[PDB]
RNA sequence: AGGAGGUAAAAAUGUGAAAA
RNA sequence: GCUUGAGUCUCGUAGAGGGGGGUAGAAUUCCAGGUGUAGCGGUGAAAUGCGUAGAGAUCUGGAGGAAUACCGGUGGCGAAGGCGGCCCCCUGGACGAAGACUGACGCUCAGGUGCGAAAGCGUGGGGAGCAAACAGGAUUAGAUACCCUGGUAGUCCACGCCGUAAACGAUGUCGACUUGGAGGUUGUGCCCUUGAGGCGUGGCUUCCGGAGCUAACGCGUUAAGUCGACCGCCUGGGGAGUACGGCCGCAAGGUUAAAACUCAAAUGAAUUGACGGGGGCCCGCACAAGCGGUGGAGCAUGUGGUUUAAUUCGAUGCAACGCG
C-alpha cells in the first residue's frame, strides 16, 4: 500500500503473433482461466472485427479501440472537507487499458447468440463509434466539464 | 538593527507627510516596528502623530476615497 | 489590489493577496472575540512563535554534523 | 439601453454566492449575477466556479449593450479568487483596474460568536 | 529558514463482594 | 543634635493614570430616486425567514451611535479593578547624575469609611448592529443542547443600592543581604562626537539554572532562599462558606458563622501500563483500482429454541457453530 512498486507483468497472447497489446483483451476475454476455449473464440472474435470495419488485424483494433479510447476519469479525494472530488487526465499505461475494460464488458449482453457472436456485435459496433463499449466510454466523458470543481 | 534617534538623537514629526509615507506602508497602513527596524516610542508617538494626518486628512483611513 | 501594469496585465500578480487578505485575515477578523480571547490566544501562540525564533539558537545537539 | 461604454463590475462577492451588480461609472447596473440564480444547489453552490458562471452571467445577457473597459471591483470574501475574475476577462472585455477594493472596517458595531 | 488560508457531524451503559 | 531611614525643591523623561466635553472617517442598519433580476439565506446537512409590493444589490444624499482593523509590544499608569481615534480643561504618582534642608516626622494596623470588572433594580434616555426567555425549522431515543433567522432586558449615559470572583504571578505589606547570562523599555555618566560607538550605573518583566529550600512539580535577585516587625487566615472531608439572631440592603442577599449527623476517608505531585471521535512516522489487501464466491434456489451437514421418554454431554463473538 505504501512504498514499493513492480513492474510489468507478463502475459501469454495468441498463437499466431506475439502482441501482449491484443493479449490484454484476450487474457481479459479469458474467462475462468481458460485460455483454450478462448483461443478458439478470440480468434472468432478478431475474425468478426477486422474484415467487416475495413482493416487488417494490425489496425482493425483500434478502429475498435481508439473510438472506446477515453481521456477523462474522475475520483473523489478530499484533504478534509465536504468529500468532493479532485479529478485528473489518466496516463497512457490506464488509459486504453480502461478502453478494453469497456468492451468485455459489452461482451456479456446482447445474448441470442455464441460468445464468439456475441463479441461479433459491439467489435463491430466499437469499430465506427457507434459502440456500446463507446457508450460507456461517453459515460465516463460526461462525468468531466462539471464535476471538476476541485483541483 | 539600524540607525535612529538612539545615540545620536533626532525629532520625528508629523508634517513632513512625505516621509510620514514611508512610516506607513502603502495603503495608509502604519506597519510595525517589528519589521521597519524602528523603535516603539519611536513609533507610538509618530503613532499620533500618524493619527494628526488622518485627523487632518492627509494620510487615509483607507485607500477608497 | 492596486495594480494596473498600465497595457499588459497578461499575468496576476497575486502577491499581495495572500499574506494581506483573502483567507489570511479573513479568516481572523470577523467574529470570536470577547476583546481578550486573543489575549488567550497571543500569549498560547505568540509564546509558542517566539521560541521557534529561540529553537535555532540553540540550535547545537545530537546531530554531530 | 444606450449601449453604455464604461462600466463598472461590483463583484458583490461571499463564499457562497453573490450578487453581482454590473454597475458603470454611474452605478446603474442592468445585469445582474448570483451564484444560486445559476444554481447548482447545496454544497456545490458553495463553489466562485459557481460565482464563475454568475461572473458569466455578468459574460452574457449584455453583449446587446456592450459593456467596454471596466473596473473589477470586488467586495467580500471567497477562497477561490482566481475563478470569478478571470470569467469577467473572458468576456472579451477590458479591464481597466483590477481591484479588491472592500470597506475594511474599524470596529464600530458588535459581532456575535460562533464556531461550537 | 521567517509566516498565513482549508482542519472533524453518528458509536451509550458496564449502576453489584474476583489476590501474599 | 548627626545621618545611611522618610520626605520637600531645582533641572529632565513617559503613557490607555482618572473624570468630563467637543470633533472625524470607514463598516454596518433603515429609507427616498434612477437602472434591474428571479431568486436571497445558512450549515456537518437542511429548512425557517424573505422576494414579483419589484428584495439581496451600485452611486449620490439625509438620518444614527458606540467600539477604534493596521500603528499596538509579557510595553505604561495605578491600591485593585480596570483603562488605549485625536485634542483641550483640572489634576496625579513614580525614576535619576549632582546638591541644599527639617533632622527618625519610621512600619503595620482589627473597629470605621470609600472604591471596585460583571449582572440585577428604581427614575428618564442611546435604541443601529448582537443578544437569556420565546416561535418556527433540521439533526435527534427526548433537544425543552451545540446550529440558523427575527426579537424583551441588557451592552452605552446621570444619581444611588447590592460591596461579590479563577480580584490567578493562586505567593499580603516594608527593609537589608544574596554567583549570573540572553533581550525589550525609559533615564544616563567618563572618553576621541572623531559611524548604528569601548566600559559601567537604577527601576519594571520573560527564559534557564548554582547556593538554599521543598512531598514533588518546581521558586530562584519581583525567590517558596537568609532574618526581624505588624495585621489577617487554618485545626479531618462532607454537611456549608447552610441555618437562629444581629449590622446593612426597597428587592436580589452580602457578612459574622455553627450543630446534629456519616464515613475512615478526603486532597496533591509523581511512577508504569491502558484509553482519546489528538498527531507524526511505518506495516498488514484497512481502503482507493478489479475477478469470483456467502446472502434468492435444490442438495450435504452442526448447534440453539421447541416437542418429547432422552431427542448423551460440554462449549455458547472468537480462535464451539462440516466442533469432539
Amino acid at each position: 500500500p505504501r512504498r514499493r512498486v513492480i513492474g510489468q507483468r507478463k502475459i501469454l497472447p495468441d498463437p499466431k503473433f506475439g502482441s501482449e497489446l491484443l493479449a490484454k483483451f484476450v487474457n481479459i476475454l479469458m474467462v475462468d482461466g481458460k485460455k483454450s476455449t478462448a483461443e478458439s473464440i478470440v480468434y472468432s472474435a478478431l475474425e468478426t472485427l477486422a474484415q467487416r470495419s475495413g482493416k487488417s488485424e494490425l489496425e482493425a483494433f483500434e478502429v475498435a479501440l481508439e473510438n472506446v479510447r477515453p481521456t477523462v476519469e474522475v475520483k473523489s479525494r478530499r484533504v478534509g472537507g465536504s468529500t468532493y472530488q479532485v479529478p485528473v487526465e489518466v496516463r497512457p499505461v490506464r488509459r486504453n487499458a480502461l478502453a478494453m475494460r469497456w468492451i468485455v464488458e459489452a461482451a456479456r449482453k446482447r445474448g441470442d447468440k455464441s460468445m464468439a457472436l456475441r463479441l461479433a456485435n459491439e467489435l463491430s459496433d466499437a469499430a465506427e463509434n457507434k459502440g456500446t463499449a463507446v457508450k460507456k466510454r461517453e459515460d465516463v466523458h460526461r462525468m468531466a466539464e462539471a464535476n471538476k470543481a476541485f483541483a | 538593527f539600524c540607525r535612529f534617534t538612539a545615540e545620536g538623537v533626532q525629532e520625528i514629526d508629523y508634517k513632513d507627510i512625505a516621509t510620514l509615507k514611508n512610516y506607513i506602508t502603502e495603503s495608509g497602513k502604519i506597519v510595525p516596528s517589528r519589521i521597519t527596524g524602528t523603535r516603539a516610542k519611536y513609533q507610538r508617538q509618530l503613532a499620533r502623530a500618524i493619527k494628526r494626518a488622518r485627523y487632518l486628512s492627509l494620510l487615509p483611513y483607507t485607500d477608497r476615497h | 489590489i492596486k495594480v494596473r501594469e498600465n497595457e499588459p496585465f497578461d499575468v496576476a500578480l497575486r502577491r499581495f493577496k495572500r499574506s494581506c487578505e483573502k483567507a489570511g485575515v479573513l479568516a481572523e477578523v470577523r467574529r470570536r472575540e470577547f476583546y481578550e480571547k486573543p489575549t488567550t490566544e497571543r500569549k498560547r501562540a505568540k509564546a509558542s512563535a517566539v521560541k521557534r525564533h529561540a529553537k535555532k539558537l540553540a540550535r547545537e545537539n545530537a546531530r554531530r554534523t | 439601453r444606450k449601449q453604455v461604454s464604461d462600466g463598472v463590475a461590483h463583484i458583490h462577492a461571499s463564499f457562497n454566492n453573490t450578487i453581482v451588480t454590473i454597475t458603470d461609472r454611474q452605478g446603474n447596473a442592468l445585469g445582474w449575477a448570483t451564484a444560486g440564480g445559476s444554481g447548482f444547489r447545496g454544497s456545490r453552490k458553495s463553489t466562485p466556479f459557481a460565482a464563475q458562471v454568475a461572473a458569466e452571467r455578468c459574460a452574457d445577457a449584455v453583449k446587446e449593450y456592450g459593456i467596454k473597459n471596466l473596473e473589477v471591483m470586488v467586495k467580500g470574501p471567497g477562497p477561490g479568487r482566481e475563478s470569478t475574475i478571470r470569467a469577467l476577462n473572458a468576456a472579451g472585455f477590458r479591464i481597466t483596474n483590477i481591484t479588491d477594493v472592500t470597506p475594511i472596517p474599524h470596529n464600530g458595531c458588535r459581532p456575535p460568536k460562533k464556531r461550537r
